[PDB]
C-alpha cells in the first residue's frame, strides 16, 4: 500500500507494515537544524525501546499486564474494528503510566537474569 | 543476635494445606537469601525450597516443585511456605535458614548459614 | 543423596574424621562441601562452609579436606560434649541446588 | 593490518576485521552537513540490519536461501578465492532483491514468534 | 533520587539508576555543533557496546575474567564500599585494556556461533 | 453454514503412503487454525495435528511426529495431510476440525470448533 | 488420557452428570476443558467449551464446571434423543496439546 | 602427503590418565577439523571426540562426556587428548583423524578424510 | 549402532554388495553415509564419502547409493586383493554426532 497505506486499516491489519513506515522515518541553518532534530527523535524512540527490552524489534511482547482500566475493550474489537488513530487517541492519557511499567519491568528483568547468571 | 522463629500449623490430613511463615531478627533481612530445609523424624536433612534476597527467584526440588510456593516480605521481615496437597512423605521438621544463595555483587555462598528453632508438620 | 559413615567414635583428647562421599558431577565438580552438627533435640548449626572454610566463633578443632571425588571433616581434640549428628552437604548445579548425606552418630568414650 | 588493511585479502580472511573497520564508521557549515550526512548514513545502515533481524551483531545468519543465480560459485572459490570488492561488482545487480527478501523474512518470523508467546 | 542523584552513593546502590541517567543523555551554529558532536558521541557508546555484545543492555555480563591486577579488591569493598567516581578513577590506567579483550572476545563468541549454525 | 469435507484414500499397505485433503466453505479459511484428529474404530479421539492459520507452525503427537506433514493453502481452501509408513496403529477414521489455536491478537479458543464428515483409512 | 465412566444413565426428565478426571499439570492447571457429544454414525459436534461457556445453537440443558482436578458435565432435563457418545478434551501444554478421555455411554431408560 | 602419528602410554591400571597426543604433517593443521576414533580389540569402529578448527567448540560421546578433554595447538600442529578415571571398556586402539566438521565458509565434510597409524592403550 | 552383515563373498571378477541399515533420523534423515576399508593390521582408510562420491585416487570398482533408510556399498570387478573389513558410518546430529556400524569381512574366493 506504500507510506501509510494502512492509516485507515484496522489495528490487525495495520500491523503487517510496519516495516514500510519504518524506513521511512529516516529517509539553509533551519533545514541542517530540522535534520539534526529527526535524528535526535529517532534516536529517543530506539532509546526508549532499548530500554524497555526492545531491540531489534518491530513487535515486542512484555510482561506488564493490561490494567483494563486504560481499556476494557474486546481483543475482537480492537484489532478487528478500531484504527490505530481512535486507539491512540483512546489512550493518550496513559502513555506515560505505561512506559513507566515497562521500564521497571525490564529493570527487575534485568537483575533478575544477572542473579541466574551467578549460579555455578 | 539472628533469631528465625517458624510459626504454622501442626496436623492436617491428606489432601489439605498449611502456610508456615518465618519471622527474622537480629541483621538485614533483604540482603540475604533465605531457604527452607526439612528433616523426617528419623531420617537426615533434605533441602525444600530456596528464594533470593529480592523474592524474585524461587528453586524448589522436584518432589514439590508443583505442590509448594515460597514468598518473602523484605518490609515486614517475613517468610512464608505454602504447601498443597500434604502427602504422607511431607512429614517433618521445617527449619527456616539464612544462606544458601547470592546475588553476582556480593560473595558466594552456596552454603546455609542461620538455622531458625524448626516447627513439625505432621499429615 | 551423599553417603557418611552411619557412626563415627573415639576417645577424649583423640582426633575423628568423618567422610562424605558422592560423585563427579556434585560433591568433585564444586567446592561447596559445608558440614553440620545437630546436637540432639536442636536444630543444626553451621560448622564448616566453603571446602576448608570455618565460621567465626566455631572453635579451631574442626577442619576439613576434599579429594577426587570425597571429603572429610576433622576433628582434633576430641571432647566428651561433642555429642552430634553430623551432616555433609554440597551444592550439585543450577537444577538441583543442595544434596545432604546421611547423619553420622558420633560417640566420645 | 588496519583500516581496509584486509581489503586486497580474501573473503574468509577480510570477515576477521569487521571490528576495525566498524570502529571507523564514526570516528563550516558545509563540514556540519558532512557529518550530519555522516550520521544519517550509518543510522540507515543499522536500521537495515534491525529490520532484518540483526541488532548487536557483524555476522548474522538467516533463513533466505541462495537463488544459484545471483552467483553459482563453490564456496572454496568465494571465501578463499576472491576479495570482497569482488564479490561487491559481482552481485551488484542482485542487492535490492536480497534486501528485500531479508526483510520479508523477518516479518514473518517476528509474527511467528508472536503466536508461539500466545500458547498458554 | 533523580540525575545523579545516586553519584554518592555505593556502586551496588548506584547500579538500581541507570535508566534515570540513560534517558538524560538524549534530553547559533556552535549550538547545533554541540548537538551534532552530543549526537556521535552517544552513537560512538552505542558502537562501542554493540561491539561487545551489548545491544537493548543496560547491564550485561561477559566472558573477560578479572585479571586482578586491574584491582585486587574484594567484592565487599567495592559494591558495598566505594562510588563509581572512586572506582573510574581507581582503573582509569586499565580501560583501553579491557575493552580491547572485550572486543576479541565477542569475536570468538560470533564466530563460533556461525560454526554451531553449520552443523546440520 | 460451515462445510468441512474430507477427501483422500483408503485401505494401503504397511509401508505405503496417503495424502488426505479437506475443503473447507462456509467461513473465511483463513481467519482459524486447523487441525486433525482420528478415531480408532473400537477407541476414543485423538488429536493428531495442529496447523495455525497462517501455515507456518505445526504441531504433531509425538507418536506421528516424524511421519505426518501437515500443510494448508489458503487460497484454495483446501488442507492436506500427507502420512508416511502407514503403521497398523493408524487405523481410524480422521477428522478434519476448525479451531484449537488463535494468533495473540483473536481470542483464545484451545478448543475444537466445527467438524468435518470423516473420512476411514485403514493399513 | 484423561479418565471418564463408561457408561452414565438415568430416566427422561432428571438430570445426569459425566465426570472427567486428570492430574495437575493438566486439567487442573488450564480452564479449557471442553465436551463433544458424538452420535453414533456422526463426526462429534461441540457441546461446552472453555469450563463454563455453551456454543451458540447448543440448548442451555447443557452445562458444566470445574473443581480441583476434575470437572464434569452436567445435562438437565435429559431426553430420549440424547442418544451419543460423551467426550471430554482439555488443553495440556505446549509440547502436548490435547489430552482426550475415553467415551461415556449415555443411555436414557 | 599427510602424515598423522599418534604417540602417548599404554598400559595403565584403572583409576589413572593418560595423554595422548597426534602429530600432523603434509597439510595446513589449522584449515581443518580434527577427531580422535577408538576400535576396541574385538569390536568396529567408534567416534570418540571431535575439535574444530580452531580449538574452540569440542564434542564427545556420552560415555566420555566428563571424562577425556581434546585440545589442540594450531602453531605446533599437535593435538592433545587427555583421559582420566580409564576404565576397562576404555581399552582400544586411538586413531587421529583429519575431518568430520567444517566451519561455515568452507563445505561440508561430515566424514573422516586422513587417518593415522593409531595406538593401542590398554587398562 | 548401524547393521550389516558380518560376512560377504563372491568370486574375482563378479560383483558384490555390502548393506549398512539403520533408522529415520540418522543414516536416513542426513545424506552423509561413508565408507571405510580396514586392511588387518592397518588404520581404516576413506573409501567412500557423501552418499555417491568417492575420494580421489580410490580406484572407480566402488561406487554406493542409499534408498530409504538403508544405503549400499557395491563392489564391482572385485580382486583377490580386497581383503578387508568394511565399515559404513553416518552423521547422526548436533547431539551424537557418528555412527558406525559393525565390520562386514569380505572374502575372495
Ligand atoms: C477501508 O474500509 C473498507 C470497509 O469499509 C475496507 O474494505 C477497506 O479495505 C479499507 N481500506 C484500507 C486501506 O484499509
Ligand atoms: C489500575 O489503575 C488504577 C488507577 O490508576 C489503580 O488504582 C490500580 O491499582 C491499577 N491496577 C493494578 C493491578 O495496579
Ligand atoms: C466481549 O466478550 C464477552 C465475553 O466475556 C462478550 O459477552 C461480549 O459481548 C464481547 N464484546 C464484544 C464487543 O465482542
Ligand atoms: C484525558 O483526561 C481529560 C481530563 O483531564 C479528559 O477530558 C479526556 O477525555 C481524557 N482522554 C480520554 C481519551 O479519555
Ligand atoms: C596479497 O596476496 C598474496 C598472494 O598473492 C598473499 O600472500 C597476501 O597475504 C595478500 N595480502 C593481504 C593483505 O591479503
Ligand atoms: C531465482 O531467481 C529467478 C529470477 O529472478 C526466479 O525466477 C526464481 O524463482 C528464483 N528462485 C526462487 C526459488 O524463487
Ligand atoms: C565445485 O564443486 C563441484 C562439485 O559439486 C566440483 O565438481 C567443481 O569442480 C567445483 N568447482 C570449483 C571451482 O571448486
Ligand atoms: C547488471 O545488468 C546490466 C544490464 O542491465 C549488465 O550490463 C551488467 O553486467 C550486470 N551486472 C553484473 C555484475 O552482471
Ligand atoms: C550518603 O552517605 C550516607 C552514609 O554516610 C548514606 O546513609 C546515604 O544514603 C548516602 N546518600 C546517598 C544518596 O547515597
Ligand atoms: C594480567 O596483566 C599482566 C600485566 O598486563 C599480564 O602480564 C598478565 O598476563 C595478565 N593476566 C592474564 C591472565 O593474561
Ligand atoms: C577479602 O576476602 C578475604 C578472604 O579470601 C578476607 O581474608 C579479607 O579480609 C577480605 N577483605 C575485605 C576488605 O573484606
Ligand atoms: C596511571 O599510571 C600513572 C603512571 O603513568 C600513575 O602515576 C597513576 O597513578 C596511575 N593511575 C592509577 C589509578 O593508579
Amino acid at each position: 500500500l506504500g507510506f501509510l497505506g494502512a492509516a485507515g486499516s484496522t489495528m490487525g491489519a495495520a500491523s503487517m507494515t510496519l516495516t514500510v513506515q519504518a524506513r521511512n522515518l529516516l529517509s539553509g541553518i533551519k533545514q541542517l537544524q530540522a535534520r539534526v532534530l529527526a535524528v535526535e527523535h529517532y534516536l529517543r524512540d530506539q532509546q526508549l525501546l532499548g530500554i524497555w527490552g526492545c531491540s531489534g524489534k518491530l513487535i515486542c511482547c512484555t510482561n506488564v499486564p493490561w490494567n483494563s482500566s486504560w481499556s476494557n475493550r474486546n481483543l475482537s474489537e480492537i484489532w478487528d474494528n478500531m484504527t490505530w488513530l481512535q486507539w491512540d487517541k483512546e489512550i493518550s492519557n496513559y502513555t506515560q503510566i505505561i512506559y513507566g511499567l515497562l521500564e521497571e519491568s525490564q529493570n527487575q528483568q534485568e537483575k533478575n537474569e544477572q542473579d541466574l547468571l551467578a549460579l555455578d | 543476635e539472628v533469631q528465625l522463629v517458624e510459626t504454622g500449623g501442626g496436623l492436617v490430613q491428606p489432601g489439605g494445606s498449611l502456610k508456615l511463615s518465618c519471622r527474622a531478627s537480629g541483621y538485614t533481612f533483604s540482603s540475604f537469601a533465605m531457604s527452607w530445609v526439612r528433616q523426617a523424624p528419623g531420617k537426615g536433612l533434605e533441602w525444600v525450597s530456596l528464594i533470593n534476597d529480592r523474592g524474585g527467584l524461587t528453586f524448589y526440588v522436584d518432589s514439590v516443585k508443583g505442590r509448594f510456593t515460597i514468598s518473602r516480605d523484605n518490609s515486614k521481615n517475613t517468610l512464608s511456605l505454602q504447601m498443597h496437597s500434604l502427602r504422607d512423605g511431607d512429614t517433618a521438621v521445617y527449619y527456616c535458614a539464612t544462606g544458601g544463595m547470592s546475588s553476582a555483587l556480593q560473595s558466594s555462598k552456596y552454603y546455609f548459614d542461620f538455622w531458625g528453632q524448626g516447627a513439625l508438620v505432621t499429615v | 543423596a551423599l553417603t557418611q559413615p552411619p557412626s563415627v567414635s573415639g576417645s577424649p583428647g583423640q582426633s575423628v574424621t568423618i567422610s562424605c562421599t558422592g560423585t563427579s558431577s556434585d560433591i568433585g565438580s564444586y567446592n561447596y562441601v559445608s558440614w553440620y552438627q545437630q546436637h540432639p533435640g536442636k536444630a543444626p548449626k553451621l560448622m564448616i562452609y566453603d571446602v576448608t572454610q570455618r565460621p567465626s566463633g566455631v572453635s579451631d578443632r574442626f577442619s576439613g579436606s576434599k579429594s577426587g571425588n570425597t571429603a572429610s571433616l576433622t576433628i582434633s581434640g576430641l571432647q566428651a560434649d561433642d555429642e552430634a549428628d553430623y551432616y555433609c552437604s554440597a551444592y550439585a548445579g543450577r537444577q538441583t541446588f543442595y544434596i545432604f548425606g546421611g547423619g553420622t552418630r558420633l560417640t566420645v568414650l
